[PDB]
This record gives structure tokens, C-alpha cells and sequence, in this order.
């Protein structure tokens, strides 16, 4: 044998690890991860800076969004950002309770690694009572699908203040709670209901404040009209009080052919019927729209000059360039149908719309128009204001993640509550049948209830309430009491019991906790060679 | 004389082990044996498993 | 060394066939094989050759998709320019593509108005040229005062496709290189 020893390419910087002090570091490092948001979960929580390499600043506590756009360089983290993003795509909600209900598992993990314990074995422990945990919450979980319209409106505000209370926007949880909720009536079908997200736009603006935030009907647009001496506001006339927006996909220009082509101009004669021919094109143009009786037309691209007189002397305003994506937008809500071409327009399928105005904001050179309707309609476009550029960006995702929390009791109306309460109500669940089948898997059993009592100690620890007296309590008093809706009072109140504090939380949102973290912790334990390629 | 649809779940109890699958086995196992059981016998193809 | 290589290298298949009575038929018959082979080539990628006076919707395809061209990744360039009537620069440029277009086929030239290409474009920054290459931008070219502004002339913009990978340097259609045939007459005379 020589003194080269080669089996693969670039040995030196390909490095492999073993052991068990090979899996002590991955535990170990999600504690680092786990520790850094920590302290942003729950109502008590502090958000995170965030510095891109192009110099671009946000400012979150979501999970998934810290976690994103960072740089990392061992791998069980970049699972972590992968794991809060799932949380996110699906569910929206419980990004940092994922991460660190996953810690939770690891951490008292380790303890059983180290006795001498398989880890696939530990894995299949925490599989029985996990699923033994959600059973066990589904039979304690009640269901409110009997209440007629009227109560259940009332519980979308008891949700949808639960999640906006842990972000910043909760100064006036009551009034940006309603945004979240009248959205959603817009396009429930009220029997068997489906969300249909796609319709529900957002969008905010950086000006003025967070309490000039109010909900609207229509679609927000963020461009000038063809021409500034036409009127800003455009009402209806005695009848027909929509507007019959007319929706363009061509634009005000001369026909022609897609393909190459020189057109051969002959003498003088036919120098001079050309000029004829597109002087009658417009006036051909013009009472044709007439002829339609539209007042207001858009196209996705801009007209020619002299198209953009002749529209203002009928007193017709135009917008023009229209964001092919957002064309689609406006015909879903005005009860509308794009034409193709402009031989096919008729009255049928023009828009409606009860009134619009061109919208100043303080001395900038830009103009926003903002659609309205009198009647409930299809779509529904958030207005979202603030005083920054981030914190509209955190209003945004603020209203976005309640706008996923109650879309998941749209599609699922069974409920539960959380904050500690279900987190204790399954840790002891698990714990009452470690005993009764000690086995072998009792410890899995008992790392799986500490793992659970994680959440409410750190509720407990971020409220500055001491976990002693807040775990001993709720052990105490819910294996006294069957009433399994007492948790962690992270506000101050005199009172624990959380029907009276308005607090509410999907069933599919939490139970994703579990599924995903106890799932991910199978594929983590299983490593054993890890290399790392050097960059 | 046994059944035909018992022994596709028999065989591929087996390969189900060494991975993330084996105690959620009770519910996957029925997908694969279903799906495979759809296709032709004569032209069993693999990229209609995609 | 380089002199055996100026017999094949520096003619072309027209000035090879000055070396059939002196040099080996083995040796050149071999080589004009090889250029006829590359002059076939250019005519098959001859796909342009006039001013495509497009329109918007079809910038998505026309400038991007053409740049992708077969996708062997045969790219294309496609120089385009955001044409302003009212700038003097605009004009002078509109006629350098005309006459490279009939020059260079294989390179597609796009003309568009600037008004109708961007939202509420600065005409000060007019006229702009881009060059697209498999999708990607290779050159962001601001008004032509690199390129001489007013006195622009059909040589600075032929060196300037040269500069993009559009052209190779020794191109026997480039001015540079095309010396006229009294250039040459002279030549042989006082050799
Ligand atoms: N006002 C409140 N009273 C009691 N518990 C609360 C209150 N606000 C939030 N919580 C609890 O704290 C948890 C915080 O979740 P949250 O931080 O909003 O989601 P994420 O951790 O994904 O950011 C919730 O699951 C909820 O049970
Ligand atoms: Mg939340």
C-alpha cells in the first residue's frame, strides 16, 4: 500500500461523524435553535431582527419567517427551517410550538440515549402515545357546528384574537379582529363551506397608521389614471348604478398581425386611403365603446396618444397598464367576463361597481385607486396601513396568519383550547398509562409527558409566573377535575379557566405540533455517519 | 387457495422495515398494494408511479 | 509556426482556392471541407434578417423566447431597442439595425417604442438598447454617447457586437476586417 489512500473525491474537506457524542451534537443544536425562540412564544413574546445580505431589514417572531432567509451551516437546523415552513405552508400557525415541542422530544431523548436504549425504539414509544395523546384530546374535544350563524360568528373573534394577541397588532385586538373575520363572510357559501383562498388578496400600503386600517370591497390598484385631467371620483346617473366597467385584453393600438410583414405602399393614392383608414379605425373605435355604454375601461397596456384625448372628450376615463395578474382580479368581484376581442363586447358582460376615487397620500407622486361595493360580492382585498415599511410587512403577516387560523375552522369547526391546557391534558393522559404498560417503553412514555409539559413551563417562564406552583397546579387540579380547559394565564388575570378569557385554537393546528415533530425526531434520531461537505 | 389481495400485503410488510414507515405500515401498506393492483398485469409500467 | 497556419486560417472558402495550383490538394481539399461545412451552418441559423417591429405581449416570447433558441444550447442575441421618434439618437440607431440586419442574419434585431415598453419610462435615458442571450441580460446599454452619441457611425456598432460575444473578431463580413478589393489590389502589386 502507498501513501495515498483515495476511495472518493476531496476526503479533506468531506468529514464523518459517529457514536454517541455524534448525536449528542445534533440534540444539542437544536437547543441553540429551540433557545433562540423561546422567549417569542406566546402572548409575551419578543420579535426577532432580520439583516438579508442585500441590506433589505424585517423585523418577526414567526417561526418559519425567522427561520427562513438565513444562513446556516449544519444540517439538523436547515430540518428545522423546513419543519416550521411545513407548519406554515399547510396549517400557518404553530411554527415556533413545532421547533420547540420537536426540542422537547430530543432533549428528553438524550437522557434515554444515554441509558442504552435503542433510538429506534425510543421513536416507536413516542409514536403509541402520540397517537394515544390525540385520541384522548379528540374524545375531551367538543364541537361547535350545532350553533346556528349567529353564535358561530361570534367564535371566529374568539380565534381570531388568539393569534393576533401574539403579535404586535394587538393594541386594538376588537377592531383588526373584525377585518379578519368579515373577510371570510364574503365567500363562505354558508353549507358546505370551502375558504377558496385564492380570491382573498392582501395588500398594505406605508403611510399614515395602523388605526386608519379599514376593511374594503373591491381591488387595490397602485397606478394613475391615462390622463390627470380627468375626474377623480366617477358616480352613476339616474340609472344602471354600476358603472359597466369595460375589461380589455388589447389595448388601445392600430391592428396588426403577430407575424412579420411589410405592407407595400403604393402612389399617392393609397398614401393618402391609409390615413383615412385609421381615422375611421377610431371613430369605429370610439362608437363602439359608446355603443356598449362602458364608462370606465382598463387594458393591460397603454394606449396611444391620441386614443388618450379622444377617450377624454366623452367624458370616458381610462387606467391603463394593468398588471396582467391583477386584470383577473377585478372582473371576479364586478360580476364580470373579460371579452377577448372588441367585435364580441356587449352588455352582458360589462362590470358593476357602486362607486371609485383616485386616493392622495401627503405630497408623493403617486395615485391608488380603491373599488368599493354596496352589496356582499365575491372577493375581498385587505388595506393594511403603518408607519413603517416592516411593520405594515408585520401587519401583513400578522393578518395573514389569523386569515389561516380561521380558515381552518371554515373547513373544520371542531375546536379546541390551548395555551397549556391541552399540552397538560395529554401529558397526563400518557403518563396515567406508562404504568399500566411498563414494559420496556415506560420511560418513552414518561420523556414523552415531560416533552408536552415543556410549553405551558415556558408560558410559565416567559410571564414571569413561577412554574412550580403553575405545573404542580394544573397536575393537580385536572387529574381532580374532568373539565380539561384550564391552562396557563399568561396576562395576569384572577382567573385560569379559559371560558370566560376568549381564547380558541383549531384542532388541526394543534395537533400538527405533534404529528410533525414527532415524525421529524424519528429521522433525526436515525442519523448516525454524518459528512459534511466544506463549501 | 388463499386470496391474491392478502399476499401483496404480506410481501410488502417486509420492505417497510429499516425506514420511517414501519408503525405507520397499518395505513401505507394499503396504498401501495391498491395502486400497484390497478395497473395491467400484462404491462406493468414504472413510470406510471410517479 | 503561424505561417502554416495563415494558409488555412486567414482565407477564406473563395480565397483557398487561390492555393489549388501551388499547395496540396490533401491539405486544402481537407480544409475547404471544413469551412463548407461552418458557411452551411451560418445559412441553417439564418433565421432573421429584417427589423422585427414587435408589440408588448409578444416581448414575452419574441425576446426572451428567441434568446433560448433550440432549448446543444443554440442561443441567439436579440438586440432591442426602446425607440423614441422624438430623440435624434433614436433615429440614427433604427438605421444601424436595418443595415446590420441585412448583413448579420443570424442575429435577431427587435425595435419597440419606449413609451409602450415600460411604465412611465424616463425619455431622458432613451435611446436604450438590451441584448438578450438564453434568457438572460448580457448588456444594459445606456444613450449612445459611449459609442460617439451624435456621430455615431456603422463602425462603433459593429465593434460593439463584437465586444458581446454577438460576432467572432476575425468575421470576414465585419468593416475591420473586410478590407476593400483596391486595399488588397495594391497589396499584390508592391509585394
Ligand atoms: N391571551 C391569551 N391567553 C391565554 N393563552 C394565550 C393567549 N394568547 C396566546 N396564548 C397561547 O400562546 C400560544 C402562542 O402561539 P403563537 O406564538 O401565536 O403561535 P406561534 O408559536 O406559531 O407564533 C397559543 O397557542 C395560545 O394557546
Ligand atoms: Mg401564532
Amino acid at each position: 500500500m502507498g501513501r495515498p489512500f483515495i476511495i472518493v473525491k476531496d476526503q479533506g474537506n468531506k468529514k464523518r461523524q459517529h457514536g454517541l457524542e455524534a448525536k449528542k451534537s445534533h440534540i444539542l443544536a437544536a437547543r441553540s435553535v429551540a433557545s433562540i425562540i423561546k422567549t417569542s412564544l406566546g402572548p409575551r413574546g419578543l420579535d426577532k431582527i432580520l439583516i438579508s445580505p442585500d441590506g433589505e431589514i424585517t423585523i418577526t417572531n414567526d417561526g418559519a419567517t425567522i427561520l427562513s432567509q438565513m444562513e446556516l451551516d449544519n444540517e439538523i437546523a436547515k430540518l428545522l427551517v423546513q419543519l416550521s415552513k411545513s407548519q406554515d405552508d399547510e396549517i400557518g400557525d404553530g411554527t415556533t410550538g413545532v421547533v420547540v415541542l420537536a426540542s422537547a422530544l430530543l432533549d428528553q431523548a438524550l437522557e434515554l440515549i444515554q441509558k442504552g436504549i435503542h433510538p429506534i425504539k425510543i421513536a416507536n414509544g413516542f409514536d403509541e402515545a402520540a397517537k394515544l395523546a390525540i385520541s384522548k384530546l379528540e374524545e375531551t374535544c367538543d364541537d361547535i357546528s350545532a350553533s346556528n350563524d349567529e353564535l358561530f360568528r361570534d367564535f371566529l373573534l374568539r380565534a381570531a384574537k388568539t393569534s393576533l394577541g401574539s403579535k404586535i397588532v394587538s393594541k386594538d385586538h376588537d377592531r383588526f379582529a373584525e377585518m379578519a373575520v368579515e373577510a371570510v363572510i364574503n365567500v363562505m357559501d354558508k353549507d358546505r363551506k370551502d375558504v377558496d383562498f385564492d380570491l382573498i388578496k392582501m395588500q398594505g400600503r406605508v403611510g399614515g397608521s395602523i388605526s386608519d386600517s379599514k376593511l374594503i370591497n373591491g381591488v387595490i390598484l397602485d397606478k394613475d389614471f391615462s390622463h390627470p385631467q380627468m375626474p377623480k371620483c366617477v358616480l352613476p346617473k339616474e340609472g344602471s348604478d354600476g358603472v359597466k366597467l369595460a375589461i380589455l385584453t388589447c389595448p388601445f393600438e392600430p391592428p396588426k398581425p403577430k407575424t412579420k410583414h411589410k405592407l407595400d405602399i403604393s402612389s399617392v393614392e393609397e398614401y393618402q386611403k391609409l390615413q383615412t383608414y385609421e381615422q375611421d379605425k377610431f371613430k369605429e373605435m370610439i362608437d363602439d365603446v359608446k355603443k356598449a355604454g362602458a364608462d370606465v375601461v382598463i387594458c393591460q397596456w397603454g394606449f396611444d396618444d391620441e386614443a388618450n384625448h379622444l377617450l377624454l372628450q366623452n367624458d370616458l376615463p381610462a387606467v391603463r397598464w394593468v398588471g396582467g395578474q391583477e386584470l383577473e382580479h377585478i372582473a371576479i368581484s364586478t360580476n364580470g367576463r373579460i371579452v377577448p376581442r372588441f367585435q364580441d363586447l356587449s352588455k352582458d358582460k360589462l362590470g358593476t361597481c357602486s362607486r371609485i376615487y383616485e386616493q392622495e397620500f401627503g405630497t408623493t407622486k403617486d395615485r391608488m385607486l380603491i373599488i368599493e361595493q354596496s352589496k356582499e360580492t365575491k372577493t375581498v382585498t385587505c388595506f393594511v396601513r403603518g408607519s413603517n415599511k416592516m411593520i405594515v410587512d408585520e401587519a401583513e403577516r400578522a393578518l395573514h396568519d389569523s386569515l389561516c387560523v380561521v380558515r381552518n375552522l371554515v373547513k373544520d369547526s371542531r375546536v379546541v383550547y390551548g395555551g397549556g391546557a391541552a399540552e397538560v391534558t395529554m401529558s397526563l393522559a400518557v403518563s396515567e398509562e406508562a404504568d399500566k404498560q411498563r414494559g420496556i417503553d415506560q420511560y418513552a412514555f414518561r420523556g414523552f409527558a415531560q416533552a408536552l409539559d415543556t410549553i405551558p413551563m415556558t408560558l410559565a417562564e416567559n410571564s414571569g409566573l413561577d412554574p412550580i406552583g403553575t405545573l404542580s397546579t394544573l397536575k393537580s387540579k385536572q387529574l381532580k377535575e374532568k373539565i380539561s380547559n384550564i391552562g396557563v394565564d399568561c396576562l395576569g388575570y384572577g382567573s385560569n379557566d379559559m371560558k370566560e378569557l376568549f381564547v380558541v385554537d383549531p384542532f388541526i393546528g394543534k395537533k400538527q405540533q405533534i404529528l410533525l415533530a414527532t415524525q421529524l425526531c424519528r429521522m433525526i434520531l436515525k442519523i448516525d455517519n454524518v459528512i459534511i461537505s466544506g463549501k | 387457495k388463499s386470496s391474491g389481495r392478502e399476499l401483496l400485503e404480506r410481501c410488502a410488510r417486509t420492505a417497510m422495515s429499516s425506514k420511517l414507515i414501519h408503525n405507520n405500515a397499518d395505513f401505507f401498506v394499503k396504498m401501495c398494494v391498491d395502486a400497484v393492483l390497478s395497473l395491467d398485469r400484462n404491462d406493468l409500467d414504472d413510470k406510471l408511479i410517479g | 509556426a503561424k505561417q502554416h497556419e495563415n494558409r488555412l486560417e486567414d482565407k477564406d472558402l473563395s480565397d483557398l482556392e487561390e492555393l489549388e495550383d501551388d499547395e496540396d490538394e490533401d491539405f486544402l481539399e481537407a480544409y475547404k471541407i471544413k469551412r463548407l461545412n461552418e458557411i452551411r451552418k451560418l445559412q441553417e441559423r439564418s433565421k432573421f434578417g429584417e427589423v422585427f417591429h414587435i408589440n408588448k405581449p409578444e416581448y414575452n416570447k419574441e425576446v426572451t423566447l428567441a434568446s433560448q433558441g433550440k432549448k446543444d444550447d443554440g442561443g441567439v442575441y436579440v438586440f432591442v431597442h426602446l425607440s423614441l421618434q422624438s430623440k435624434l439618437q433614436s433615429r440614427i440607431l433604427s438605421h444601424l439595425f436595418q443595415s446590420a440586419a441585412c448583413k448579420f442574419r443570424e442575429i435577431k434585431f427587435v425595435e419597440i417604442p419606449a413609451n409602450r415598453a415600460i411604465e412611465n419610462y424616463p425619455e431622458s435615458n432613451c435611446p436604450t438598447l438590451i441584448v438578450y442571450y438564453r434568457g438572460e441580460v448580457i448588456k444594459n446599454m445606456i444613450t449612445l454617447l459611449e459609442l460617439g452619441g451624435n456621430n455615431s457611425k456603422m463602425e462603433d456598432f459593429e465593434d460593439f457586437m463584437v465586444k458581446v460575444g454577438a460576432v467572432a473578431e476575425g468575421d470576414n463580413r465585419l468593416i475591420m476586417n473586410r478590407d476593400d478589393e483596391e486595399s488588397r489590389e495594391e497589396r499584390k502589386l508592391h509585394y
